[PDB]
This record gives structure tokens, C-alpha cells and sequence, in this order.
């Protein structure tokens, strides 16, 4: 092995912001890098656009005054147009049309308003950088000397419209001995049976014609030329719509940058409405995923092909992350780690405190995107109590005097064995005696009173379809619940250096974030950062990817490498690679399926890598995302709260990436100021009223404003606006196709002088119109 | 059912026979009546479900034509 690509699985997220570096974001390459960064701009700002324009006006001024005095005309027009390299951001004529209708300041002002209509407040694209690392096992990024060149290739596809309905995760009925991600109890006791699933777009018959339902494109860029190349397909493939699946550029140092599409979903007819959460015929979106390879050409003639599955990479595109600094409690990098573990080996797992802190830390931070974790979570309140007395470090104590404290917390978490809080129906059905989540199909018979408390966390899960099944609700996976169980029993290790930085949960998080920043394994951190912001459960189907990712069968390699720090694990770093069909879009299995339906029996038959059904795991382009909802906006609109007859806690699906209850800019502007602020308006009050009231009442008002959380579905018009509006679930799905780009985007923001109010110095604020 | 009134060729052929008082040829098992019996028989769907199909990429799938 000579050279490798990192990350092994790259992620790029759709956005209506442009595909240029100054106005786009980059997938995290180091976990926890910017959790408290109050300068983040995830939407396109006026200042960014203004900056971008003067850089085009940075020359131009000499040239326009030269025909200023030579007096517009249609090619006065074009000489002005040509020198502002802006035709890659807005169409030709929109620029010209805005000029023929009307002093340098009035071409700027006219042009600025064009970029502002297109891009102001636009959801920035989250692009993925890919790097070549020299090997011995990675040591260092490839460094091009003159004469050296790298050539990247990327082939992507979308098969959602070709694939099968998503009713629930087929692996729920897969016979297994159990993994780190999924206990054998689910299948063996039939807690959430996999359903059969029919074909999407079932009126397209014969494999030959169904090939039209698959969108695909490809392209190559080298280090000799940084011109951006689009990845443009057609639906249906070869009336007919172009689909920008992404774009790719490569800089002189050899870094590939991959931009996802614009977020465009569309039906073939306007009357075809996306009223189901996942399976809507006649629809296509611009989500893709596919195979990333490269070729390295040194000047001494030598050439190294980066093509095999150990060395090359994959890219998937996904919905946007509406709260980039709020991390899911269980992440896709956790599914990778769990997949390499066998359930009956968890007794040999060793536990440091840095392996359980992510669970408590991520759950604690869910308060900014989900009401239940802000006002109805007894463990997050216990953490606040410890913070308020600088006594968070007792959670790091593994001795007997702290066992009552650890155990009290651990006992509130749901056991992924799904064998607690159940009455066994006369032996063999497992029926929960905790709070169930009813079906919308009501039955006017008295509910059975619950006898056991509702465990944590309060999120729905793979088995939602089945009222009373313990798998309705989410549990941290087997290996992560094992870490938490060892912690509660005392069987864990932790360093004095950790203890000294552990007076509050924020201080320890900052400390651990520094351990990531200085760990010398950039190739493996980049591989883990790509996946640590993605969700890892529940899968119904989820947000970015779904249940195949939690099986080792999808990886050609999955190995523990090292801890993050020699003394600090932090759930570790791994070297993993997806299984790949090396023929790519030319694979003979590109267009394979299981006939009229897919069922767990097909999955069972795919376990054997020699069998005829093993292609399921050997990915061709489009295989990772084809499972998800078509269009994704129907999925996102479906991904919110699931109300129970009991008001609280409100259950939520995936609040860390698709938030449910957020803190809007409106409220931020009403608590961010102090009473002493030198502003004519203070927290939405006149100066005089703000400073006339007592300090007690002022801070109280701040805290009340801070406490107001707004349904995220209400941050744009999803069908509830206007007199007599219907609103409702279905209109949400329909409207999200256009409104996804207007939904609130959560960003860290400062509170310089919280005083006595109880508002932290960093708050997470939802920005929308 | 309308299709059996105005769109069923076998009902119509029965009509033709009835109109000539010639329905008894259907009870003829001889060779001279074979074409007539076959003509009605070949219009019926076969419950083997293996006619009027194209085998898609034989794993094999039966797709009606
Ligand atoms: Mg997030």
C-alpha cells in the first residue's frame, strides 16, 4: 500500500448557497472543533456577498469610466459583465437585464441586489475535502513537487426512485448472535418484525426500463487545473430534467473538494404530491453517493493507482445539518465502532470516563434543539445541579463513595437488550409496561396503565410501528450501554488531569475538544469527523444513512487503531473502509433487485459473501442513499415530534440535525443585552423602561425570553400560515420541498454579560426569516 | 358486468351459435369440431401463469407482456 484517500466515507450536504469556498462550509475533519464558536455563519450573509462583489470589482473602475465618458448598450453590457467573473453564480441575462434598467455605486448596488435575491440567507453547502495520504498506514498528506500531479475521479448515482419502499429496517428480523449496535433480542423475540416492501414507481416494469429511474454522473479533476466540474445527470435517464448531483474541484496541492447539489427535488408532474414520509412515486431528488478514486503521477514517471477498496473512498450527499454544533447522541461513527463488536464479547470491553462522557455531553446539549431535554430530563437537570456547585468531577470518581451517584444516573437509561420494563405475554410476546407510543389509528378502549418509568433518551426508534414493543423507544447501542454500565459499577479508569478539568461539564468538554485538536492522527480524525455529525439511530429510515451501516458486512475493513490520546480513549480512532464494487457505474450489479418485493429473507441470503445476493453489501454508486426517503424533504418534514397522549416529555426523532424546539433570533434579541448596555433599545425595551426596572425583574425577563422555544416546523411557512390554514403533518411534507431552504439554522452566539440571569455565555440560536 | 355483455368474444360466439340453434357442436368431441373448441379454449387465461410473459434477466422474473 502506497497512498490512500481520507476520509474513507466523505459527506457533502445539499444547500442553495453557491459552490465556492468563501461562501461554503467544510465537513468537520476534527471532532468537537467548534462546539462553542460564536462566530459561525452557516447562512450566506450580506457581508459575505458584499465582500464577494468588491473582489469582482477589484481595474474595473478604470474600465467603466472609460465608457462612462464615451457617452448603456448591449455590449457596453458585456464588457462590464465579462470582467466581473460572476456568470458562474448568476445567469448571464439577469446581470445584464439589471444594468440596462437604470456612479460605480449603482452598478454595484444593482449587482448586489441580484446576488442577494439568489443567495442572501442561503443554506451554505457543506463540502467534503478528500486528501491523499502517503502510507507505509498513513503518515502525512501527499506533497506535490513540480512535475507531480494527482487526478481524482468520482462516479455517483441516485437509485431512490429505482429501489423499494422503506417501511422499517429489514435487519430487525435478521437472525444474529448480536453486535455492538443491535441486540440479538430484537430478532429472537420478534420485538419489531421487518416488513415486506414493494417497489417504488411500480408501474415501470422490466429491469431494462427501470434503469431509467437511476440518475448517475461522473467527472474528473486534477491538480494541474482548479476549474470546477459539475456532476450532472438526467431523470429519467437515457421531458427529462437535468439533475446536478454535485460538483468537484481540485487545488494545486491536490485536495479534492466535493460539493453536493442545490437541494432540488421535483416530480415529473406538478400534481404528483409527496404525501408519504419516504415512498412517493414520480419524484426525484439530487441526493447521490458514489465512488472516489485517484491516480498519483510523480515526475520520475512513476504512477500509483488508488482504486482498490482498501485505498479508495466513497462520498454520500445528505440533507443539511440545521444544528452543526449539536451532535447526535449516537453517531454514525458509533455504528462503525459497534459493528466491529460481538454482543457476547461486551464483557471484555474496557471503559474510560472519556468513553461515557460523549453520551452525557451530547444529551446535555440536546436542550438547544428539543424541549424535553431542556425542561423534562432529570439527568440534564442533575448535571445542572452539579455544574452550579462546581461538582461535576464526582461523576469521574470510580470509588464506592460515588457509586450511588453513578448508579442513580445509569438506571434512567434504556437498556438496548429491550428486556426491561416488560410483561411477557404468556410464554412468547414481550409487551412493554412503560409508556407506549400509540398508532394514529385510534381504538376507543381504555389504555393499559403503565407501571414502569419511561427511560432515556425520550426518542422514537426502529420499532415505532408496533405499539407496546420496547423497540418503539431509542436506546444507546449495546457497546455504549456497556460503557455506561461499567461506569456505574466503578469499573472504569480516568486520569487526574481529566479530574482537574472537570468542575463543570463545559470545562471537561473543552478539555476533550483540545485532546482532539492536538491528536497527531489527522487521517483517522478526518475519517471520524466526517461521520461524527451524522445520526446513528433510530433508523426509520433516519436522516443521512440507514440500517446497513450498522453491520460489519458493509465494511471491507473495520479495525481499532489507537486511542485519541495515549491516555485518553474518547471512543477511539478506527481504520475502516466500505465494501466497493470496483467496476463502479459499469458494474453488472448496478441494476440488481429482488423482484416485486424486498424482505428479510433476501438480507439473510446476502450474509454469505459467496452467494448470489451478496451484491447487496458490495456498494455500487447510489447504494448507500437509495434506501432513504424520496424526496428527502418528505423525510425531514416527517422527522419531528411524535406526540403521546401524555403531554410531556414530547418525543422527538432526530432533533440534533433536524431540530424540533429551537431558540429563535427573536428571543436572543430579547435577552442578549445587559441592563447597562449602551443601546437605545435593550432586550426589546426602550432604554428608559429597561433601566427603570429593578435588576431582579430585568434578569427574570431575560430568563423568560430565553425559555421560549419555537417549534422548528414554524420557522417557515409549512402550510399553517394565514386565516383558516390547515397546517398539519401532510402539508408539512408537501411544503418542505420548497421551504427546506428557509428553515431555521441553529448557530452558537454569545451573551457577553449574563449577570445573575442564568443564561450561559454561549447560547444556540435559530436564524430564519 | 358490462365487459361480459359488450366486450367478451366468447359470450358473443355463444350468441352466434344460439342464434343458429347450433350450440350442440360444443358437445362434439370429434376432430371436425376441434378448431371450434380450441378457438374458445385458447382465449382463457392459463392458471399456470407462464404464458404472455417475458423472463427478465434469468433470480429470474416473470413480466407480463
Ligand atoms: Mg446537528
Amino acid at each position: 500500500c502506497q497512498y490512500k484517500i481520507y476520509p474513507p466515507l466523505g459527506i457533502a450536504r445539499v444547500g442553495n448557497g453557491p459552490a465556492i469556498k468563501p461562501l461554503s462550509l467544510s465537513t468537520p475533519e476534527v471532532p468537537w472543533a467548534h462546539l462553542y464558536d460564536t462566530n459561525v455563519q452557516y447562512l450566506v450573509t450580506q457581508q459575505e456577498l458584499e465582500q464577494l462583489l468588491e473582489e469582482a470589482f477589484g481595474n474595473v473602475i478604470n474600465e467603466i469610466s472609460q465608457i462612462k465618458t464615451k457617452l448603456f448598450k448591449q455590449e457596453e453590457i458585456e464588457t462590464i459583465t465579462g470582467l466581473l467573473g460572476l456568470s458562474h453564480l448568476v445567469p448571464q441575462q439577469q446581470l445584464s437585464r439589471s444594468l440596462d434598467n437604470l456612479i460605480v455605486q449603482q452598478i454595484k448596488g444593482a449587482l448586489l441586489k441580484v446576488l442577494s435575491d439568489h443567495y442572501l440567507h442561503a443554506v451554505k453547502k457543506q463540502a467534503q475535502n478528500f486528501y491523499i495520504y502517503k502510507c507505509d498506514n498513513p503518515v502525512e498528506k501527499l506533497k506535490l513537487t513540480d512535475g507531480d500531479k494527482v487526478t481524482w475521479r468520482v462516479e455517483v448515482a441516485n437509485k431512490k426512485s429505482f429501489w423499494y419502499d422503506y417501511n422499517n429496517a429489514l435487519d430487525l428480523s435478521l437472525h444474529t448472535q448480536g453486535s455492538g449496535n443491535l441486540s440479538k433480542n430484537v430478532s429472537k423475540h420478534r420485538l419489531a418484525p421487518a416488513m415486506t416492501a414493494k417497489r417504488r414507481n411500480p408501474n415501470v416494469i422490466t429491469n431494462s426500463l427501470r434503469k431509467q429511474l437511476v440518475i448517475s454522473s461522473q467527472g474528473s479533476v486534477s491538480s494541474d487545473n482548479n476549474t470546477q466540474v459539475p456532476l450532472r445527470g438526467k431523470f429519467p435517464a437515457n421531458e427529462r430534467h437535468n439533475v446536478l448531483q454535485g460538483s468537484i474541484e481540485c487545488d494545486n496541492e491536490g485536495v479534492l473538494r466535493f460539493y453536493a447539489g442545490n437541494g432540488i427535488s421535483q416530480a415529473l408532474s406538478p400534481s404528483s404530491l409527496n404525501t408519504d414520509f419516504a415512498d412517493n412515486s414520480n419524484w426525484f431528488d439530487d441526493i447521490c453517493d458514489g465512488r472516489v478514486t485517484a491516480v498519483v503521477e510523480l515526475k520520475n514517471g512513476d504512477t500509483f493507482e488508488i482504486q482498490d477498496e482498501q485505498s479508495s473512498a466513497w462520498v454520500a450527499t445528505t440533507p443539511p445539518d440545521y444544528a452543526p454544533q449539536i451532535e447526535p447522541i449516537v453517531t454514525m461513527y458509533d455504528m462503525v465502532s459497534g459493528a466491529a463488536l460481538k454482543e457476547q464479547d461486551l464483557d471484555n470491553l474496557t471503559t474510560q470516563f472519556s468513553d461515557v462522557f460523549p453520551i452525557l455531553y451530547r444529551l446535555y446539549r440536546m436542550q438547544w434543539v428539543n424541549q424535553a431535554d431542556f425542561t423534562d430530563n432529570a439527568v440534564n437537570t442533575q448535571i445542572r445541579e452539579l455544574n452550579s456547585e462546581l461538582g461535576f468531577a464526582q461523576l469521574l470518581d470510580n470509588s464506592a463513595s460515588a457509586k450511588s451517584l453513578r448508579e442513580g444516573i445509569f438506571n434512567q437509561f434504556r437498556n438496548p437488550l429491550f428486556d426491561q420494563d416488560i410483561d411477557v405475554d404468556d410464554p412468547n410476546e414481550w409487551v412493554s409496561n412503560s409508556r407506549i407510543i400509540p398508532s394514529k389509528d385510534e381504538t376507543n378502549i381504555a389504555a393499559k396503565p403503565a407501571t414502569s418509568s419511561l427511560k432515556l433518551p425520550f426518542y422514537p426508534n426502529d420499532g415505532i410501528d408496533y405499539p407496546g414493543s420496547p423497540v418503539q423507544w431509542f436506546a444507546i447501542p449495546p457497546f455504549m450501554y456497556q460503557h455506561l454500565q461499567n461506569w456505574a459499577a466503578g469499573d472504569f479508569s480516568v486520569t487526574q488531569v481529566e479530574k482537574e478539568s472537570a468542575n463543570t461539564i463545559e470545562e471537561l468538554g473543552l478539555f476533550y475538544s483540545e485532546q482532539f485538536k492536538n491528536s497527531p492522527n489527522s487521517a483517522l480524525l478526518c475519517a471520524r469527523g466526517a461521520l461524527d455529525a451524522l445520526y446513528g439511530g433510530g433508523f426509520h429510515p433516519g436522516v443521512e444513512l440507514t440500517w446497513p451501516m450498522r453491520h460489519n458486512l458493509i465494511y471491507s475493513q473495520n479495525d481499532y487503531v489507537s486511542s485519541v490520546t495515549p491516555e485518553i480513549n474518547l471512543l477511539g480512532l478506527r481504520e475502516f473502509r466500505l465494501k466497493q464494487d470496483l467496476q463502479g457505474l459499469n458494474s453488472p450489479n448496478m441494476y440488481q433487485d429482488f423482484g416485486h418485493v424486498i424482505a428479510v429473507d433476501n438480507v439473510t441470503a446476502s450474509i454469505d459473501p459467496n452467494s448470489d445476493a451478496a451484491w447487496l453489501w458490495r456498494s455500487t454508486p447510489g447504494d448507500l442513499t437509495k434506501w432513504m426517503g424520496i424526496p428527502w424533504q418528505s423525510d425531514a418534514a416527517s422527522c419531528q415530534a411524535v406526540y403521546t397522549p401524555e403531554d410531556f416529555p414530547i418525543p422527538s426523532w432526530w432533533a440534533a440535525n433536524l431540530p424540533v424546539h429551537v431558540l429563535p433570533l427573536a428571543r436572543y434579541n430579547k435577552f442578549k443585552d445587559s441592563q447597562s448596555a449602551d443601546l437605545p433599545e435593550i432586550n426589546g425595551m426602550t432604554h428608559s423602561i429597561a433601566q427603570g426596572m429593578s435588576e431582579e425583574t430585568f434578569e427574570h425577563l431575560r430568563l423568560e425570553q430565553f425559555s421560549q422555544r419555537l417549534d422548528w416546523l414554524h420557522t417557515a411557512d409549512l402550510g399553517f400560515v394565514g386565516y383558516a390554514a390547515e397546517g398539519g403533518y401532510t402539508n408539512g411534507l408537501i411544503q418542505m420541498v420548497s421551504q427546506w431552504k428557509n428553515m431555521a439554522m441553529v448557530m452558537a452566539r454569545p451573551v457577553e454579560n449574563p449577570g445573575s440571569s442564568g443564561i450561559p455565555n454561549v447560547v444556540y440560536v435559530a436564524y430564519s426569516q | 358486468n358490462q365487459a361480459d355483455f359488450t366486450d367478451n368474444a366468447v359470450n358473443t360466439q355463444i350468441r352466434e351459435l344460439n342464434s343458429e340453434l347450433g350450440f350442440a357442436q360444443l358437445l362434439d368431441n370429434s376432430a371436425s369440431a376441434k378448431s371450434l373448441r380450441e378457438g374458445i379454449f385458447n382465449q382463457f387465461r392459463n392458471p399456470l401463469f407462464d404464458q404472455d410473459i417475458d423472463v427478465d434477466d434469468p433470480s429470474n422474473e416473470w413480466v407480463s407482456n
